[PDB]
RNA sequence: CGACUCUUAGCGGUGGAUCACUCGGCUCGUGCGUCGAUGAAGAACGCAGCUAGCUGCGAGAAUUAAUGUGAAUUGCAGGACACAUUGAUCAUCGACACUUCGAACGCACUUGCGGCCCCGGGUUCCUCCCGGGGCUACGCCUGUCUGAGCGUCGCU
RNA sequence: CCCCGGAGCCCCGCGGACGCUACGCCGCGACGAGUAGGAGGGCCGCUGCGGUGAGCCUUGAAGCCUAGGGCGCGGGCCCGGGUGGAGCCGCCGCAGGUGCAGAUCUUGGUGGUAGUAGCAAAUAUUCAAACGAGAACUUUGAAGGCCGAAGUGGAGAAGGGUU
RNA sequence: CGAAAGACUAAUCGAACCAUCUAGUAGCUGGUUCCCUCCGAAGUUUCCCUCAGGAUAGCUGGCGCUCUCGCACACGCAGUUU
RNA sequence: ACCCACCCGACCCGUCUUGAAACACGGACCAAGGAGUCUAACACGUGCGCGAGUCGGGGGCUCGCACGAAAGCCGCCGUGGCGCAAUGAAGGUGAAGGCCGGCGCGCUCGCCGGCCGAGGUGGGAUCCCGAGGCCUCUCCAGUCCGCCGAGGGCGCACCACCGGCCCGUCUCGCCCGCCGCGCCGGGGAGGUGGAGCACGAGCGCACGUGUUAGGACCCGAAAGAUGGUGAACUAUGCCUGGGC
RNA sequence: CGCGACCUCAGAUCAGACGUGGCGACCCGCUGAAUUUAAGCAUAUUAGUCAGCGGAGGAGAAGAAACUAACCAGGAUUCCCUCAGUAACGGCGAGUGAACAGGGAAGAGCCCAGCGCCGAAUCCCCGCCCCGCGGCGGGGCGCGGGACAUGUGGCGUACGGAAGACCCGCUCCCCGGCGCCGCUCGUGGGGGGCCCAAGUCCUUCUGAUCGAGGCCCAGCCCGUGGACGGUGUGAGGCCGGUAGCGGCCCCCGGCGCGCCGGGCCCGGGUCUUCCCGGAGUCGGGUUGCUUGGGAAUGCAGCCCAAAGCGGGUGGUAAACUCCAUCUAAGGCUAAAUACCGGCACGAGACCGAUAGUCAACAAGUACCGUAAGGGAAAGUUGAAAAGAACUUUGAAGAGAGAGUUCAAGAGGGCGUGAAACCGUUAAGAGGUAAACGGGUGGGGUCCGCGCAGUCCGCCCGGAGGAUUCAACCCGGCGGCGGGUCCGGCCGUGUCGGCGGCCCGGCGGAUCUUUCCCGCGCGGGGGACCGUCCCCCGACCGGCGACCGGCCGCCGCCGGGCGCAUUUCCA
């Protein structure tokens, strides 16, 4: 259960919170898991997906073991566009098909300074909890 | 329903003589809502017949002995495998029905322990059946935060939380009670009498101190004892084919004289 | 119209009463709020009784109640004078004082002096500074209790 | 058989019931309990690269600064930026800013007429002229200055 | 002059239904109009809640439609097929904004009336051409007509507000 | 307001219009939602500023209780008659 | 169950009405909506708990309430309500009687010892006792078991009647009492008013029906009241223009 | 005829301050109806209610007795429960209607004028310096102004107070700063930020899964987390969250210690001598409203108009008289209490687009009205726009093919798509309008058959074929039932232990203060009674409350038995 008497557990409230979410908050919502490989290395479950990570689509039609680079992040549409994840429209023009970030797995991160410091913060909290549990 | 609901219009009846129908009709304007039908419980817009009030007598208060009588009745039938099995609880492989346990079970701080306990005691197959029942609710309570529904599980009466109520918490189905604060809403859910519980020896000792035996007061509920029984020999089959009674009955006329 | 036997009864629902119906959906929320606020006040007045001040014993008025005895509002001045507590100080040690109480009979007076005497015996006046001057009790009766007294202080039992 | 009419069924229309959804209501509760001449509420008129409405803002006008965040915004354009840099975008909001009416204040409501001090062009204080700036409501209190009275006195 | 773990049974007292949800099951008689009105029973029906069905459901829920198959005195119900595309029901309790043909009822929709009434105030149109997919109606030219300077002309006021 | 018609006062005048008191009151019209089963009326009484309504008797239903004995072994009651 | 045929039957519903197929009203058709509710108070019935009691509110103690604004507990458990006592306008008064023996004159009156203790008549479900049968494969003896049972009893509830007691009231009477002897206080007999007593039945909770007060089954006036908006139409006055 | 004091008055765009409007759920002061009820109506009622005006605050108002009472007396205000639908009012009709006591929530008490003493000992504003400065303050210094004796400040206010003499005991309280230490209850106060568990494992459905079985180890992992939401269906483990006395960073609060700057020489009792109270107010008369308040509950106007052992109250007018009880005509005060407005949250046996707010949407919008005001309708393609390229007919709208989609029998007002009503297709009928009830017939539509439906099941007789038995013993296991209650555990009624009784506790208006402790009372012992527990023996219900042996019976497994048996099959 949730016991904190200031959170909500109220369909209408959670959905309204979700759909009318502000960009910086959507960043967090649009997170996606690391590959087991990276999960081992960084000590982090998942990361906020970003403009030019390398990525697999895990479920759907485009479900496949190819590793496409991310193309853009349409936070309004809760979606990311990926390199070869696309479909030919009526008149031949390719159109980047949206995939939801959570149905995707990050194989290669785009590491900047800030992304580096984020991963350092998440790994540290994870190991504090393991120390507290032990 | 709101006070102003339905009456926020100003609407007069065009009286008789206009054909139409003597309802109050919205006054003036160049809209669809003009010369309509206000206030009447029948009209669109309108005003529900006998709008519901807040001061409906919601709460309902019950005599204290009666409340206790119910709670004794539920306890008494938490024994009786038949009444527990009939109430659905898969209590087939459980070792003894007023199921009482060691008081390390106060100790446990992890679900891990609490589940392992339930599997040794063979009470897990109730929890298993709780998982099996988890399904979506029928209809409008879905859109009002009652979306999922399931079974009631094993009760677990404890005497003191030394950690226990944390341990049994995520195990779906389980409700934990204090002995000193029992509740008929939980001991007889659905107003239905049986329910598999799991006692802690510390708690299971305390019951007689709480409720008082037949020749001893409550000694904890000031002025109380058990309710006395109306009839003692419940098995009437043992009565009716006794020597004493069948001695004194005419022989049963049983021929069938048809027309 | 009345029909065959019944109390010819007068209800008072002729004014606009539904405009002034007062529901009680508060009450649980209220009861808690008081209770929190109560526990806070205890914690603020740290070793002082949660109760309040000590209050006198007092008989009720009228032939009806007469026989019973309650807590009164505060100890009279004569009762403080005889006990030998300066009225302005008595407030500072948790002794209720009203000054509007007469004192008719000497049976009610000596009882209420006895009360204050007893209070002063079983009271633990802390010194102003941790450095200990006169009046202020020993650090023994201080360490062994900086304890609050639950319930009414020296309760009256008829 | 013929047309037409009636009945039933199939399929198609018309129409939007039903069912299923719900970023809305309705009710009960909790905490706090804050507007204004330092110009409120309300109104007006403005402001977007393409924008009418809703919203958001005020000639610094879909916002400036700051702090937090850490790559977008995205209908299309265009762009920026080096996202190893105060740094996109959101959020917060303490600095800055805040057109005109409005208690509404120079007097009027035409958006009309003014007065008084200072500044720039205009002069070379020559007042004009133009532009900018600052004052110019009523009531009232504490003081201040100037006064009034065959009001009550004193000295001359 | 004996025992039913065996008389063999139309009566069996040694143990007892195929039957016994004892709110069950069974037998005999009698009777059955009904407004207003009253009461009982509804395994009749609607929506939500506590229980409960190791219920049902993308291998197809609800709803909808059906010259298909049935049940019930009836309220109603169950199955088949179609359509649909995401939830829904049985039982035990509790709860109610719970069942429509009518209210010159309310809101929305649709007919017959009906291709009917009707498109009749103020004399008037015709020929050719152009454009154009297309001309009774546009435009140009030609003719014939009217308003007849108290104008069907030429300019404002108010009002409109971009005409 | 009226050279007077109760005329006119924004299609409204023998008392304008708007919002509220207001869901104003109504012994009077109208309507009042599923099935089966069982029982089943009254339009007469007295009183009433009562006569298109109430009250009160009556007539109806429901709940019962107390007894009775077809369990070879009955008292009481009647829209009769003697 | 779809269509068609034929014989017989068969006027359109709703409604008010003594009477509706009516030349009585409402109704073109379909969908959705649409009217005996809730609160309070009373009464009776029924179900449950406890019972001369019962009671829960209000308050408090136990939790951040996930379920909890629940659940539990309280010398508050009873301040208090209702109930356990009436009757009188009130001052007030306030439900026991009998018997026996003795002492006062047994005076159907006054005082002292013992015994019983809510009176009696009729009817009363039911219990109880029970003469006597009625047999047993024989003549008698003879405990055991029934079945019935004439006859006789205790008699619940309830009903009818008669007694009795309490309060009010009247009438008539004769005695008692003492810190205060008094315009003091107390009793008796016989009527008569009382929503009385005569070995208790209530309290709380729940459902039902009925009756009310509330918008009170739903729809409906003509009116009434408070506070505001309009003389752009029109009525009349005035100012300033125009026209014949 | 001047100059100077003061008094009363003006004027300043004089210096510096304040007030004005809004909101209005709650609150305070006025004002104040009528529908309505009374079955009519006028008093009454509706109601001191709606509308009207005024003014506030986070609450307001009230409040420290000119009180209750009549007691063995209580002791500010507010709130709840009760008092109580009571006392009372009332065309004594309809109807209306309090208070004290009692129990709670809370709890807090104070200050002037006066009377007096103190060189006005007081206040405001200037100006210079040091600190402090986003709630203009401290300290110092100025012959720098003014207020003030027509009275400022200290002491002091009815609970008495002052001044005096000696009885006693001793001396911390406040603020302006500047630091510093412990982050100080939802279990680290408040705010902000950023963080923290476990499967996309197998197979298999599916357009997509989130669905269904599965995952040896005791049960895939995690589980203080199986709330909720999102993600192409239904997800504890995909993502955000959720749990946690979990983490880190900011900021702010609140309280603890140190230093400085100031202020501050601040008691009590005892005896004496003094001191003491709010006027056009009380009170009366009155008229009008108001109240349950009745020969006047409260408020008013007008007239009269006080006193000081007085005055007020003491619920029936007055006189006499005793008692009781307060101390009016000046003021401040947190708390429990209220809250349909606001900001910010949480929840629901509520509504689910004719509902729920007028308003799920560009709604107080469009639109109407001169104006006050009135006031709608209107949600849904799909998982994704993949929103139909291209070919062709047409001036075009419209089509026909093609394509996308799981589907366009989802085509931009597009989920589902009822009925009325219409078009057509098929079938059937047709001069008494249609339609209907009952009864048959004919035709259709499908549905069940049968390409014999002769339907099964027992038992038996015969005829074929095939496995191991049953019957019996033997060994093992399990179950039932039984009495000898045999032996022991188990418990009901009784009796014995007075044995638990102090190693058995509660309760008691039983007793005792021979006791103890604390102040005749409280607490604890100590007797006593009632109730609940140990020891063994005896009798009895030997009770479903169990064990152990023995018996009898049953069943299963395995041993035995090979075939006139016991099965299977046709
Ligand atoms: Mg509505
Ligand atoms: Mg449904
Ligand atoms: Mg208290
Ligand atoms: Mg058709
Ligand atoms: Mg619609
Ligand atoms: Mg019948
Ligand atoms: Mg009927
Ligand atoms: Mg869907
Ligand atoms: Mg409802
Ligand atoms: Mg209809
Ligand atoms: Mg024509
Ligand atoms: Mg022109
Ligand atoms: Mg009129
Ligand atoms: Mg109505
Ligand atoms: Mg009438
Ligand atoms: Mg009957
Ligand atoms: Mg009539
Ligand atoms: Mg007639
Ligand atoms: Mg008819
Ligand atoms: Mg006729
Ligand atoms: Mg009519
Ligand atoms: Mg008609
Ligand atoms: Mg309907
Ligand atoms: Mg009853
Ligand atoms: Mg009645
Ligand atoms: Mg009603
Ligand atoms: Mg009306
Ligand atoms: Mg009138
Ligand atoms: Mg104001
Ligand atoms: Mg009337
Ligand atoms: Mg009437
Ligand atoms: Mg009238
Ligand atoms: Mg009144
Ligand atoms: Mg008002
Ligand atoms: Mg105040
Ligand atoms: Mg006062
Ligand atoms: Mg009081
Ligand atoms: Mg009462
Ligand atoms: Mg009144
Ligand atoms: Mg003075
Ligand atoms: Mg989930
Ligand atoms: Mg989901
Ligand atoms: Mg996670
Ligand atoms: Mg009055
Ligand atoms: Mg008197
Ligand atoms: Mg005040
Ligand atoms: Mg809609
Ligand atoms: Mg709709
Ligand atoms: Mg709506
Ligand atoms: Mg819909
Ligand atoms: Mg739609
Ligand atoms: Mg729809
Ligand atoms: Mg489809
Ligand atoms: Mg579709
Ligand atoms: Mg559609
Ligand atoms: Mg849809
Ligand atoms: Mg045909």
């Amino acid at each position: 259960m949730k016991f904190n008497p200031f959170v909500t557990s109220d369909r209408s409230k959670n959905r309204k919170r979700h759909f009318n979410a502000p960009s910086h908050i959507r960043r967090k919502i649009m997170s996606s898991p690391l590959s087991k490989e990276l999960r081992q290395k960084y000590n982090v479950r998942s990361m906020p997906i970003r403009k030019d990570d390398e990525v697999q689509v895990v479920r759907g039609h485009y479900k496949g073991q190819q590793i496409g680079k991310v193309v853009q992040v349409y936070r309004k549409k809760y979606v990311i566009y990926i390199e070869r994840v696309q479909r030919e429209k009526a008149n031949g023009t390719t159109v980047h098909v949206g995939i939801h970030p959570s149905k995707v797995v990050i194989t290669r991160l785009k590491l900047d300074k800030d992304r580096k410091k984020i991963l350092e913060r998440k790994a540290k909290s994870r190991q504090v909890g393991k120390e507290k549990g032990k | 329903v709101s006070e102003l609901a339905g009456h926020q219009t100003s609407a007069e009846s065009w009286g008789t003589g206009r054909a139409v129908a003597r309802i109050p009709r919205v006054r003036g304007g160049g809209t669809h809502r003009s010369g309509q039908g206000a206030f009447g419980n029948m009209c669109r817009g309108g005003r529900m017949f006998a709008p519901t009030k807040t001061w409906r007598r919601w709460h309902r208060r019950v005599n204290t002995t009666q409340k206790r009588y119910a709670i004794c009745s539920a306890l008494a039938a938490s024994a009786l495998p038949a009444l527990v099995m009939s109430k659905g609880h898969r209590i087939e492989e459980v070792p003894e029905l007023p199921l009482v346990v060691e008081d390390k079970v106060e100790g446990y701080k992890k679900t891990k322990e609490a589940v392992l306990l339930l599997k040794k005691l063979k009470a897990w197959n109730d929890i298993k059946k709780v998982y099996a029942s988890q399904r979506m609710r029928a209809g409008k309570g879905k859109m009002r935060n009652r979306r999922r529904i399931q079974r009631r599980g094993p009760c677990v009466i404890y005497n003191e939380d030394n950690g226990i109520v944390k341990a049994f918490r995520n195990i779906p189905g389980i409700t934990l009670l204090n002995v000193t604060k029992l509740n008929i809403l939980k001991l007889a859910p659905g107003g239905h009498v049986g329910r598999f519980c799991i006692w802690t020896e510390s708690a299971f000792r305390k019951l007689d101190d709480l409720y008082g035996t037949w020749r001893k007061a409550a000694s904890l509920k000031s002025n109380y004892n058990l309710p006395m029984h109306k009839m003692l020999n419940t098995d009437l089959s043992r009565i009716l084919k006794s020597p004493e009674i069948q001695r004194a009955l005419r022989a049963p006329r049983k021929k069938i004289h048809r027309r | 119209a009345p029909s065959r036997n019944g109390m010819i009864l007068k209800p008072h629902f002729h004014k606009d009463w539904q405009r002034r119906v007062a529901t009680w959906f508060n009450q649980p929320a209220r009861k808690i709020r008081r209770r929190k606020a109560r526990q806070a006040r205890a914690r603020r007045i740290a070793p002082r009784p949660a109760s309040g001040p000590l209050r006198p014993i007092v008989r009720c008025p009228t032939v009806r109640y007469h026989t019973k005895v309650r807590a009164g509002r505060g100890f009279s001045l004569e009762e403080l004078r005889v006990a030998g507590i300066h009225k302005k100080v008595a407030r500072t040690i948790g002794i209720s004082v009203d000054p509007r109480r007469r004192n008719k009979s000497t049976e009610s007076l000596q009882a209420n002096v006895q009360r204050l005497k007893e209070y002063r015996s079983k009271l633990v006046l802390f010194p102003r500074k941790p450095s200990a001057p006169k009046k202020g009790d020993s650090s023994a009766e201080e360490l062994k209790l900086a304890t609050q007294l639950t319930g009414p202080v020296m309760p009256i039992r008829n």
